[PDB]
């Protein structure tokens, strides 16, 4: 059990106690996904409006 | 000095953010009008509190913060509340109608329409930073905005600020205060999509906060206000190292370095003590050994789980108040012989300790008694995976019958995203088992 | 934010008028549109149901529809009749003769465009419209046939808004004509496709409650409507006052509707109190909770003990212990856990509002999505089939241009609905 | 009333408890995946402890201590006694054991074994595992037998001088039943059993297993005249105490039972900080079966601990009643004591 890296200041202090040693999608790809979801909403709405027109 | 921008998403993120900034102002001596008498440099400076507050020529201390919600009623309380003069109107962003507890509605349908406005307002904050560290993002798992819009925002922040650290404070759903049946769905969907974009995430289970409020503060039926004031105390003890002079966790990258050896396993368990009722007429001040030992009690954790049956990868002790290193070490020595504290074999068995001499500040008239010393322990233990198992199980029950799935598909999400997200969570559970078993 | 209310036909306008009487009183609005309340909780969400006119005047966002003028003349003459916007009265002269085809295809089709003109005008002055609520019966002609025609037209123009109905189900015990099972089966066919939430208010249950529970020897429609307006006040409490849970139509639908076709709710209320009857006794939180879950207190004539709850919403009103309410709500689930499906965890949600309804210190309103509701559609289907296998009374409908095939399809769709409930009752 | 689920059907002890539970009229059994239970008769393997104690309005009790497999698995127990300060490697009531993988102790065992050949002392060992036994006097055949299988084995000192019941010149092992409730009170059942051997103990050839292994299955099948001295090779405590008074002028309490209570309290208070469910969000209790050996000096040795034990036939009614009385009714109260409290 040893204390290392003791730092002190007027606001407090910090140190480390050791007990035992050891033994992304791009902008375009995001917009693609958002627009694909939008198109799926649009298709589903178009199907509804086609049904109501019948 | 290196700045930090806080982002508060949805009702939970916004209301907790209000609790936090109220507490930050009390801790730094900033008045609700933004003035700070103890700050002798008018309209400038690079002190430690400047990491969270900018300054105007008039001496107003302005939070480096953006509040985002898809309906206006929660942020409206900020616009007319005690600290209304603190925030610039550009920092408070509201839509018209919310995500209706639907991840797909917050992420795809409404998120697509508002994401660029939010990034523009964040850029206005970033443009006033000489050396931005990154972002602290506050949000619920269960809400449609907190889950769905946050995951979109995290993705775009990785694009726009690739070199910046991103930390999360996430509210894990509890039926005792929950508002939606589909919260397990939203939690898994947002965890899958955010996982590769978050460097360190502090999960707070509302059930644990609720029970701590009942058991230790004698609150019969805790409200969000009760919960949020306790949560802000824990958040404040976690972020104090960024806001005050010190040497431990002085920048966002150091949270990952000190707590997350494996990138996917980036959810540290927080434990806080003491939580004492302000209504108690006579208080007995707990010693360093007693509050340190309380850190290994499940009843004091932000997520109920049993660390005796997992392994530790890292452990950080954050003391506030009348604490000296001599007493911390005598406490750690005693606890090691009486507690089940097993580290993984490829990690040192040790503690990084930080002490701030200023005792915890409490809100006047709140529920928390003023104490002379407090501690927040941040520990990366595999036992937090119990929380994923509970969540993944409720997901499985509903998804086997496809209950409520049509609400998500109707917003343009594919049904395959459910199973993709659930498979990612299955691999996450397996990762915890490999490290800890 | 804003809700647009429509009431169609005799039943729809009589229960709609009483609904507006009750909530106007709760929000402190007098019969002339002036606010005279004492609590700011009354005005905080007033815009959900009322437009603001100059002079501090609150006007219901209500459209009154009928194919004959009689009931709407009575509404103008009634207690709060002066509160409605006079341009929002839309009516014909011919009537619908208790005939779904006249409401849906002939007489109603002539009037429907001018109703949509008033709907459009109300929607256009909405800051952010949530959706629509319709009150009507399913057993007549205007509310059933023209009401469902209106729903379909409104969906066409506002496909992304929530559509909610309070639908009064016919019963032989409280019946005006023998063709009610035809009109109701044709209407349910429409409701399964075009509404998001339907409150099933069964005149059979309402009569039984007035007779057995309230000890009313000869129940009238007025007595029945007292139960409905109290239930409607209760189920809209979360929309009208500040609160966290089921606070708008979409969040309620997301919490209550796990499968799009299974959106037919059984409502209930406690304490059950009759017209002009004052009982002064205090009702404890345990007594409210047990009574709101009691089969005898349900307003759809089906037995919840024969099925399982997919989802439940409960609303408590009045000053009471929130700890006790949580404890009692958990007590019911933990002691009778078989009546709640296990594959929807935590499917009972509780809300609490401080403002109690008039005449009571506390009350509780129940909204259940129970698989036992299949018994209601089974009952309608049997009464439909008894007549349809002999083609009895069909000439009233073929004379309006309808074909028998449309009846067979509507019956088939309702029997499918019954089968889908039974499927999740065994899952 | 109270509710419970059943995830482990084969428990003869918790079947009788489940039957007794229903027989009270105040208990009701739920389905398997219904989370609204007061009591879980959980599975022995892979029990989802992580999902317990998170149901608002339910005191949840499971019939197992999570982490009690340390005391109940053979290699785990040998590692516990050696590495625990409260138990020590110098533990005098536990036979010298060595964990041997096919963390290993092959050299440490060869050192003490060869010591026994230098002094010509009794050098008979036994290989066993919680997965499956081979008694030998030569070390080259015990290590070869651990490698033919593929699991962890222990090599324990075989007690060459046991106490022998007369007439018969026969071997026995004692089973004690210990109930530890949610408050971690240690309750030792007043009734134990002696699983005796049917054929005379034979130290010449460890080949014939029947006279050396006292298990009820190995005696029910491999021994002729099985159950000729006592029904089912089971001598209960009133008969063994009478034999000890007649044959040895001592009692079962003095010569044997004080040591048994000592060992039970040693092992259980040892792991108590690592498994206790005090201040945990779900409570636990567990019935344990200790297996003891008595040598010719009337000294008690610990052999193993079973966390999922079966009960003797004539003691099913009394013990399961005590399980319901002390463990379950103390947590869920219904609208003389058969246990000895070890404190
Ligand atoms: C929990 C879901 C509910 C199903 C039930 C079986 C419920 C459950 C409880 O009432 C909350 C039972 C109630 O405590 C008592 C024991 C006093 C009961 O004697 C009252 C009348 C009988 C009952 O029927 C058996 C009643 O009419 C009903 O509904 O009982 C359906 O909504
Ligand atoms: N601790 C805490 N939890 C909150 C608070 N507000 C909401 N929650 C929790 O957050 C979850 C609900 O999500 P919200 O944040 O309200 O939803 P949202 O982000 O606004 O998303 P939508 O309303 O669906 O658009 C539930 O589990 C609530 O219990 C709060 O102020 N404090
Ligand atoms: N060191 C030793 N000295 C003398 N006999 C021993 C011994 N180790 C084991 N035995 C004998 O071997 C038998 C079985 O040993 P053990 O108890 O390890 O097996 P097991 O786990 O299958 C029993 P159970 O089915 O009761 O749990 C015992 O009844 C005992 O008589
Ligand atoms: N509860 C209730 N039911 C009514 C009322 N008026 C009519 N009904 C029922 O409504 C059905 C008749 O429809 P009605 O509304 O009168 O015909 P419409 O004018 O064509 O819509 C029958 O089932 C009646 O029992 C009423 O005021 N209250
Ligand atoms: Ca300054
Ligand atoms: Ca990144
Ligand atoms: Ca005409
Ligand atoms: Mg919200
Ligand atoms: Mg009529």
């Amino acid at each position: 059990m040893e204390v290392i890296e003791l730092n002190k200041c007027t606001s407090g202090q910090s140190f480390e106690v050791i007990l035992k040693p050891p033994s992304d999608p791009s902008l375009e790809e995001i917009q693609k996904k958002l627009e694909a979801a939008e198109e799926r909403r649009k298709y589903q709405e178009a199907e509804l409006l086609k049904h109501l027109a019948e | 000095m290196r700045e930090c921008i806080s982002i508060h998403v949805g009702q939970a993120g916004v209301q907790i953010g209000n609790a936090c900034w109220e507490l930050y102002c009390l801790e730094h001596g900033i008045q609700p009008d933004g003035q700070m008498p103890s700050d002798k440099t008018i309209g400038g400076g690079d002190d430690s509190f400047n990491t969270f507050f900018s300054e105007t020529g008039a001496g107003k201390h302005v939070p480096r913060a953006v509040f985002v919600d898809l309906e206006p009623t929660v942020i409206d309380e900020v616009r007319t509340g005690t600290y209304r003069q603190l925030f610039h109107p550009e920092q408070l962003i509201t839509g018209k109608e919310d995500a209706a507890n639907n991840y797909a509605r917050g992420h795809y349908t409404i998120g697509k329409e508002i994401i660029d406005l939010v990034l523009d307002r964040i850029r206005k904050l970033a443009d006033q930073c000489t050396g931005l560290q990154g972002f602290l993002v506050f949000h619920s798992f269960g809400g449609g905005t907190g889950s769905g819009f946050t995951s979109l925002l995290m993705e775009r922040l990785s694009v726009d600020y690739g070199k910046k650290s991103k930390l999360e404070f996430s509210i894990y759903p509890a039926p005792q205060v929950s508002t939606a049946v589909v919260e397990p769905y939203n939690s898994i969907l947002t965890t899958h999509t955010t996982l590769e974009h978050s460097d360190c995430a502090f999960m707070v289970d509302n059930e644990a906060i609720y029970d701590i409020c009942r058991r230790n503060l004698d609150i019969e039926r805790p409200t969000y206000t009760n919960l949020n004031r306790l949560i802000s105390q824990i958040v404040s003890s976690i972020t104090a190292s960024l806001r005050f002079d010190g040497a431990l966790n002085v920048d966002l990258t150091e949270f990952q370095t000190n707590l997350v050896p494996y990138p996917r396993i980036h959810f540290p368990l927080a434990t806080y003590a003491p939580v004492i009722s302000a209504e108690k007429a006579y208080h007995e001040q707990l010693s360093v050994a007693e509050i340190t030992n309380a850190c290994f009690e499940p009843a004091n954790q932000m997520v109920k789980c049993d660390p005796r049956h997992g392994k530790y990868m890292a452990c950080c002790l954050l003391y506030r108040g009348d604490v000296v290193p001599k007493d911390v070490n005598a406490a750690i020595a005693t606890i090691k012989t009486k507690r089940s504290i097993q580290f993984v074999d490829w990690c040192p068995t040790g503690f990084k300790v930080g002490i701030n001499y200023q005792p915890p500040t409490v809100v006047p008239g709140g529920d928390l008694a003023k104490v002379q010393r407090a501690v927040c322990m941040l520990s990366n233990t595999t036992a937090i995976a119990e929380a994923w198992a509970r969540l993944d199980h409720k997901f499985d029950l509903m998804y086997a019958k496809r209950a409520f799935v049509h609400w998500y598909v109707g917003e343009g999400m594919e049904e395959g995203e459910f199973s993709e997200a659930r498979e990612d969570m299955a691999a996450l559970e397996k990762d915890y088992e490999e490290v800890g078993v | 934010r804003e809700i647009v209310h429509i009431q169609a036909g005799q039943c729809g306008n009589q229960i709609g008028a009483k609904f507006w009487e009750v909530i106007s009183d709760e929000h402190g609005i007098d019969p002339t549109g002036s606010y005279h309340g004492d609590s700011d909780l009354q005005l905080e969400r007033i815009n959900v149901y009322y437009n603001e006119a100059t002079g501090n005047k609150y006007v219901p966002r209500a459209i009154l529809v009928d194919l004959e003028p009689g009931t709407m003349d009575s509404v103008r003459s009634g207690p709060f009749g002066q509160i409605f916007r006079p341009d929002n009265f839309v009516f014909g002269q011919s009537g619908a003769g208790n005939n779904w085809a006249k409401g849906h295809y002939t007489e109603g089709a002539e009037l429907v465009d001018s109703v949509l003109d008033v709907v459009r005008k109300e929607s256009e002055s909405c800051d952010c419209l949530q959706g629509f609520q319709l009150t009507h019966s399913l057993g007549g002609g205007t509310g059933s046939g023209m009401g469902t025609l209106l729903i379909s037209k409104i969906r066409e123009e506002y496909p992304d808004r929530i559509m909610n109905t309070f639908s009064v189900m016919p019963s032989p015990k409280v019946s005006d004509t023998v063709v009610e099972p035809y009109n109701a089966t044709l209407s349910v066919h429409q409701l399964v496709e075009n509404t998001d939430e339907t409150y099933c208010i069964d005149n059979e249950a309402l009569y039984d409650i007035c007779f057995r529970t309230l000890k009313l020897t000869t129940p009238t429609y007025g007595d029945l409507n007292h139960l409905v307006s109290a239930t409607m006040s209760g189920v809209t409490t979360c929309l009208r006052f500040p609160g966290q849970l089921n606070a708008d139509l979409r969040k309620l639908a997301v919490n209550m509707v796990p499968f799009p076709r299974l959106h037919f709710f059984m409502p209930g209320f406690a304490p059950l109190t009759s017209r002009g009857s004052q009982q002064y006794r205090a009702l404890t939180v345990p007594e409210l909770t047990q009574q709101m879950f009691d089969s005898k207190n349900m307003m759809a004539a089906c037995d919840p003990r024969h099925g399982r709850y997919l989802t439940v919403a409960a609303i408590f009103r009045g000053r009471m212990s929130m700890k006790e309410v949580d404890e009692q709500m958990l007590n019911v689930q933990n002691k009778n856990s078989s009546y709640f499906v296990e594959w929807i965890p935590n499917n009972v949600k509780t809300a609490v509002c401080d403002i109690p309804p008039r005449g009571l210190k506390m009350s509780a309103t129940f909204i259940g999505n129970s698989t036992a509701i299949q018994e209601l559609f089974k009952r309608i289907s049997e009464q439909f089939t008894a007549m349809f296998r002999r083609k009895a009374f069909l000439h009233w409908y073929t004379g309006e241009g309808m074909d028998e095939m449309e009846f067979t399809e509507a019956e088939s769709n309702m029997n499918d609905l019954v089968s889908e409930y039974q499927q999740y009752q065994d899952a | 009333m109270y509710t419970f689920v059943v995830r482990d059907e084969n428990s003869s002890v918790y079947a009788e408890v489940s039957r007794l539970l229903l027989a009270t009229g105040q208990w009701k059994r739920l389905r398997k995946d219904n989370p609204r239970f007061n009591l879980m008769l959980g599975e022995r393997n892979r029990l989802p402890f992580g999902r317990l104690g998170h149901e608002p309005g339910l005191v949840q009790l499971v019939n197992y201590y999570r982490g009690a497999d340390k005391l109940c698995r053979k290699a785990s127990l040998v590692k516990l006694i050696k590495t625990s300060p409260e138990l020590s490697e110098s533990c005098t009531w536990f036979p010298e054991s060595y964990v041997i993988y096919p963390t290993d102790e092959r050299e440490v065992f060869l050192a003490a074994y060869n010591r026994r050949r230098e002094g010509r002392e009794g050098n008979v060992w036994i290989a066993k595992s919680s997965a499956g036994i081979l008694i030998s006097s030569e070390a080259s055949e015990l290590l070869d037998f651990i490698d033919e299988q593929g699991q962890v084995h222990v090599i324990q000192k075989y007690l060459e001088k046991p106490l022998l019941l007369e007439p018969g010149h026969r071997k026995f092992d004692i089973r004690s039943w210990v109930l530890v409730d949610h408050l971690y009170n240690i309750y030792l059942y007043r009734e134990g059993v002696l699983r005796t051997s049917s054929e005379p103990y034979n130290s010449a050839n460890f080949q014939d297993k029947t006279c050396h292994l006292t298990n009820h299955c190995i005696q029910k099948e491999y021994s002729k005249n099985y159950g000729r001295y006592e029904e089912g090779n089971e001598m209960f405590f009133e008969e063994f105490n009478q034999y000890l008074m007649d044959a040895l002028n001592t009692t079962l309490e003095n010569s044997i039972l004080l040591q048994i209570k000592h060992i039970i309290r040693s092992c259980l208070m040892c792991i108590e900080p690592a498994i206790s469910t005090k201040h945990l969000h779900y409570q636990s209790f567990q019935l344990f079966g200790f297996d003891f050996m008595v040598d010719e000096e009337l000294k008690v040795w610990l052999i193993e601990v079973n966390g999922a034990p079966a009960c003797a036939q004539k003691l099913y009614a009394e013990l399961c009643q005590g399980i319901v009385d002390v463990a379950i009714s103390s947590v869920f109260p219904l609208a003389t004591s058969i246990f000895i409290k070890l404190h």
